[PDB]
RNA sequence: UUGAAAGGGAAGGGCUUGAGAUCAGACUUGGUACCGGGCCAGCAUCGGUUUGGAGCGGCAGGAUAAUGGCGGAGGAAUGUGGCACGGCUUCUGCUGUGUGUUAUAGCCUCUGACGAUACUGCCAGCCUAGACCGAGGACUGCGGUUUUUACCUAGGAUGUUGGCAUAAUGAUCUUAAGUCGCCCGUCUUGAAACACGGACCAAGGA
RNA sequence: ACCGAACGUGAAGUUAAAGUGCCGGAAUGCACGCUCAUCAGACACCACAAAAGGUGUUAGUUCAUCUAAAUGAACUAGCCCUGAAAAUGGAUGGCGCUCAAGCGUGCUACUUAUACUUCACCGUGAUUGCUGUUUUGACGCUUUCACGAGUAGGCAGGCGUGGAGGUCAGUGACGAAGCCUU
């Protein structure tokens, strides 16, 4: 039931990594991720067994890669993901559209 | 509807009880609230009317003992404190504690003279009452009962509009220029794409 | 041990009464009525105006 | 089902036919009223108090089917001000019937799911089952009496939306209680 | 940036209550911003924090927490009911909650 | 509220066991509440509520 | 949204003396059917004497606005009960429906005269076709050449509690 | 006496939670590093109850809505254009009074064929937002899908994941806050009574 | 003692009467009017007011004089004013409120009782079944439904004390009984 979701890890800090959908807010913005090769990812993968295994670290340059093809595409995307969001003063998220 | 720090509020022109139920239910909720220029303060109801009113108040006293009796406070921001607390479960802590979130002035005292002050549209003399109808002004009402500071405040409200009629000739002159240079940047790549985001 | 309601459960529903699947896939509910247009008040019924 | 939108249809064209023939169709009385005791228990004067005994109205919104004869009538009549009635759409019978339906089963409160309890208690009468309780009620059929008593009087919840601002007069006075005669369908909308 | 803010605003008003009656297991809660019922139903369901100082640590942390959640509206000025897993004590009639953004079904 | 027709929680006021103590009678009553429970003839149902009747209740034949 | 214009057809019930009972209709203005109906025997037991008992209501139609969208003065016509005696009045509103000039009569006597809906009888409503049927200045004053006038002294309604700018009544 | 705590014209009490103190428990009488379990929580789906949405769609009725729009006939004035007379206009909404009937604006009444909308009701139509609850404990029943002595939402909650077990979790004591709470016993129609007995405690006491 | 509603111990929902400017949960909500009082008024029982006056204002009835530009007379009843004087200081409950937060009327939403609806648990009364499996509990076990206010009073089931018959081959100087104790 879990969402599969990178930074990407070059331009965020969070890697790939399961987040759940009720913690998460769906903006607008879409990426096209069509050519990103995620099938081998699934439950077994973030299984449980400080430094992480290589494998995990090749994944994420490969993931990446492509990710990082398709953001730069969109003018100002890149930087839009590396930046943090918060509620600023008067912000109502009632009547707010992500 | 934000929570404030603080909400300063220019008693000038506000009907007491409205103002009084707002601010009471204000301070009631957390919100601390100041109130200048309660000489400025409005009661429906010619003066006469009200100075009955008032006198009406003052002979209530206890008989066996004037002292221990309601003291009848004459200024215009204890009057307007007398409306305030008697909307206060005031004989509570959680009244006590309140009430320590309100503070009233005649005039407009510092550090309040630099500071935004707002109004209260549902407490507001000149949008509430019929344009025919009779009202009193509280400084006039204080007077008349035994206030003695109404020519201070009205030399030191003079005072303090001369200053603060100079601050704004300043912000006005700064406005101007800082307008200018905006104008002159427009027709910019940034503003036209701003423009096409509503901004 | 606990009853349940058939209008909300539509399992129940069956078990009590067959023909609400005849009356669903029959479109019951919103069945049209075929006739013709037609103004019968026309007449003398147009009394309900003034008298 | 076919009966109901024949009954239905027949009497729109009657209307209808009645208008063109420079006529008037006057509908056939309501022969079924539904009765809620909309009144608490205390302070009843011994008369209505009988009479709302024998409508088996004995709670604070009690509803029961009553079939409509001069005796009833008279019946009604005497539990006025304490009562709200009028008269039941056939949706109406199905939805209570459905939802709040018990059976009087050896004197016990029992719930209507299944057909079998409906047939072992009123087989002797031709009633098999729910839809055949639902269409006896509505067209009030030779074994009204039966079926009815039967029925466990309705438990109904007080009103989504509450009444109006003062229950205890007359609805033609702008209060609850009485005979409302199409507006019992939204009161009991509100109450089931 | 200068703020991190990911909480919605909101005070503890009151209890549900009649005129001389409290009930302490229902809270009124008002949202900062939300002036309707329309808009408070956005916040139904959504959790709600009451954070706290204490002068013991626990953990090595003297901040303490009450989580809760938003049950329905309250009347028609956009206040709502809320249910902590220990009742709100009444001393925080007038304190600072924290509504979450979550469960989100943005 | 509840406007009842009739008295609350009433005792049917009829004997469902003997007032004896005697374990013998007690026996008897056993066998004849099997009876009457498995064999739907009258006359063991008769039999079983006289064992519970007092003395002045069961005269002398 | 308070009333509607109904009308109600009644008579006798059948017997062997008259088989065939007169056809009598009124016109009410009542929020449901129930009260058009109650008011119609309430008017009819105190004209004719007749019960309800013996009668029966034949008809119950909404009559509506032929031009609801046109502007009409309305006379009405009444019959009221005073804390002292029984009046006859006569009044005079602008609406674009009957059922308007009657609800607004209706809260114009009980503004003026403390008259209840229970202490009011409508004798008849009309539409004044001509500006001579017109007879009250102050539905007269309405009726002019060029018409037009200001609406001084604007309170708008604010959304929030506190403003942070001064009020206005312009307008 | 010592220690802890509280305190603006009484004190005491109930309910509730916070704080401080005390007590308690499953890592079990756990099984052979793994298996498996206890507690608190997140999410998912189900069942029961229930409150919502600017909800969406189908159908029926009525004056088979009334209107409006279009076509046609008739009329009038708070009379448009035109024309005739004027006070202020180099007619720069200037302007008022007349006459009369669409003209360089329009309006009203009746009506002919269509087309909608409101209002009321039905749908065993669809989508969607929250809350509270999980009683029972092999199977047995009624139904449903039929692909089949199989499966199901159909005679009452399960799946999965994290954390904790030196702990969150619960209970009691003290105290603060919010709210409510007059002194018992008795005689009495009626007691908190400005009616009577009662300063306190032990033992005896019908 | 009135209105509502009658009460086992709880959870959720909805209400009754009464309310929604603040004290106080719920609208300074939508709407047509009336009223300005130098003793306004503000909600049943209920915490009073009369006869009688007003050219204050509002709406109505019936007559009359009018271009041979409107006006005059009598009258009806709404709110307001006068009639309306008591002793400690003081009560629409208080604050306070004037296109009201007053009076008459219509509407939309909303607030909350030990009441109503569904569910849990306790008790009472009834009710289903229970012997070749009844088997060492049949004064038991088990299925289902309804109900629960109480002085005087009746009855039932239990708790505690001194002493007596029987039993636990019961506890105890390695500490009985008593007493003190978050
Ligand atoms: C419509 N009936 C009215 C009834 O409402 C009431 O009227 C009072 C009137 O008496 C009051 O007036 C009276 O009473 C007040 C005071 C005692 O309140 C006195 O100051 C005043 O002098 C006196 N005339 C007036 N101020 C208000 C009306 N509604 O008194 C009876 C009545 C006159 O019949």
């Amino acid at each position: 039931n879990t969402l599969l979701v990178s930074g990407p890890f070059k331009v965020n800090g969070v890697p790939l990594r399961r987040v759940n959908a009720r913690y998460v807010i769906a903006t607008s913005t879409k990426v096209n991720v069509s050519g990103v090769d995620v099938s081998k990812f699934n439950v077994e993968y973030f299984a449980r067994e400080k430094e992480i295994k290589a494998e995990r670290v090749a994944d994420q340059k490969s993931v990446d890669a492509a990710l990082l093809s398709e953001i730069k595409k969109t003018p100002l995307l890149k930087q839009y993901l590396a930046a943090s969001f918060s509620l600023k003063n008067g912000d109502r998220p009632h009547l707010l559209k992500f | 509807s934000s929570f404030e720090k603080v909400v300063v509020i220019d008693g000038k022109g506000h009907l007491l009880g409205r103002l009084a139920s707002i601010v009471s239910k204000q301070i009631l909720n957390g919100q601390k609230v100041v109130v200048v220029r309660c000489e400025e303060l409005n009661i429906s109801g010619e003066f006469f009317r009200n100075k009955l009113k008032y006198h009406d108040y003052l002979r209530k006293a206890t008989r066996y003992n004037k002292k221990k009796g309601p003291f009848h406070f004459r200024a215009p921001s204890r009057i307007l404190y007398k409306a305030i607390r008697g909307m206060i479960p005031h004989k509570t802590a959680r009244g006590k504690a309140a009430l320590e979130r309100l503070k009233v002035f005649e005039g407009v005292p510092p550090p309040y003279d630099k500071k935004k002050r707002v109004v209260v549209p549902q407490a507001l003399r000149v949008l509430r009452l019929k344009p025919g109808r009779k009202y009193t002004t509280v400084g006039k009402l204080s007077s008349a009962v035994g206030w003695k500071y109404e020519s201070v405040v009205e030399k030191l409200e003079e005072k303090r509009k001369v200053q603060s009629a100079e601050y704004y000739a300043k912000k006005k002159a700064l406005t101007k220029k800082l307008n200018a240079a905006k104008a002159s940047t427009a027709e910019s790549e940034a503003a036209q794409k701003l423009a096409a985001f509503g901004y | 041990v606990l009853k349940k309601n058939p209008l909300k459960n539509k399992q129940v529903l069956l078990r009590l009464n067959p023909y609400a699947k005849a009356y669903a896939a029959e479109k019951v509910g919103s069945a049209k009525v075929e006739q013709a247009k037609v103004k019968p008040s026309k007449g003398q019924f147009a009394e309900v105006l003034k008298n | 089902q076919k009966e109901y939108t024949e009954a239905e249809r027949s009497v729109i064209k009657a209307k209808r036919d009645a208008k063109a023939s420079n006529s008037y169709y006057v509908d056939a009385q309501p022969k079924l009223v539904f009765v809620v005791r909309i009144k608490g228990i205390n302070k009843i004067p011994p008369k209505p108090r009988k009479v709302l005994q024998l409508l088996r109205l004995t709670q604070i919104n009690a509803g029961v089917f009553v079939r409509l004869t001069k005796a009833t009538s008279e019946l009604i009549k005497l539990a006025e001000p304490y009562v709200a009635y009028g008269y039941p759409s056939l949706s109406t019978i199905r939805q209570l019937v459905y939802k709040r339906g018990f059976g009087k089963v050896n004197k016990q409160r029992i719930a209507l799911s299944d057909n079998a309890i409906i047939e072992a208690n009123l087989g002797k009468f031709n009633i098999l089952s729910i839809e055949d309780l639902i269409h006896e009620i509505y067209t009030v059929g030779p074994n009204f009496k039966q079926v009815s008593n039967f029925l466990w009087p309705f438990k109904l919840s007080n009103p989504n939306g509450g009444f109006r601002a003062r229950k205890f007069q007359h609805f033609i006075q702008g209060g609850d209680t009485g005979n409302r005669e199409q507006f019992i369908n939204a009161l009991v909308k509100q109450m089931n | 940036a200068e703020s991190h803010r990911l909480y919605v605003k909101g005070k503890h008003i009151s209890y549900q209550r009649s005129k001389s009656v409290t009930n302490p297991n229902v809270s009124l809660i008002q949202i900062e911003g939300v002036a309707s019922p329309k808009d408070a139903k956005f916040y139904l369901g959504k959790r709600i924090a009451y954070v706290y100082r204490a002068p013991k640590e626990i953990r090595g942390s003297k901040i303490r927490v009450i989580w809760g959640k938003v049950t329905r509206t309250h009347g028609n000025n956009g206040l709502v009911r809320a249910n902590f897993k220990k009742n709100l004590p009444p001393k925080t009639f007038g304190a600072s909650v924290r509504i979450m953004l979550y469960p989100s079904n943005i | 509220g509840r406007d009842h027709t009739s008295k609350q929680h009433v005792r049917s006021g009829h004997r469902t066991a003997p007032k004896s103590d005697n374990v013998y009678l007690q026996l008897l009553v056993k066998l004849y509440s099997f009876l009457a429970r498995r064999t739907d003839a009258p006359f063991n149902k008769v039999i079983l509520k006289s064992l519970f009747l007092s003395k002045i209740n069961r005269p002398p034949v | 949204s308070r009333l509607n214009e109904y009308q109600v057809i009644g008579r006798n019930l059948p017997t062997e003396s008259v088989p065939e009972p007169k056809l009598f209709r009124m016109r009410i203005f009542a929020p449901n059917t129930v009260v058009a109906k109650s008011r119609y025997w309430y008017f009819l037991q105190k004209l004719h004497k007749v019960k309800k008992a013996s009668g029966e209501i034949v008809s119950v139609n909404i009559i509506s606005e032929a031009k609801p969208t046109k502007v009409k003065t309305f006379g009405i016509w009444l019959r009221y009960e005073s804390r002292s005696g029984i009046h006859n009045m006569y009044k005079e509103y602008r609406d674009v429906t009957r059922v308007g000039a009657v609800e607004t009569m209706y809260q114009d006597l009980a503004a003026r005269h403390r008259a209840r809906f229970r202490s009011i009888h409508i004798l008849k409503v009309v539409e004044l076709e001509k500006t001579d049927d017109v007879k009250r200045q102050y539905v007269k004053q309405f009726l002019t050449k060029d018409l037009k006038f200001p609406l001084p002294h604007r309170v708008q309604k604010s959304k929030k509690l506190f403003q942070a700018t001064a009020p206005t009544t312009f307008y």
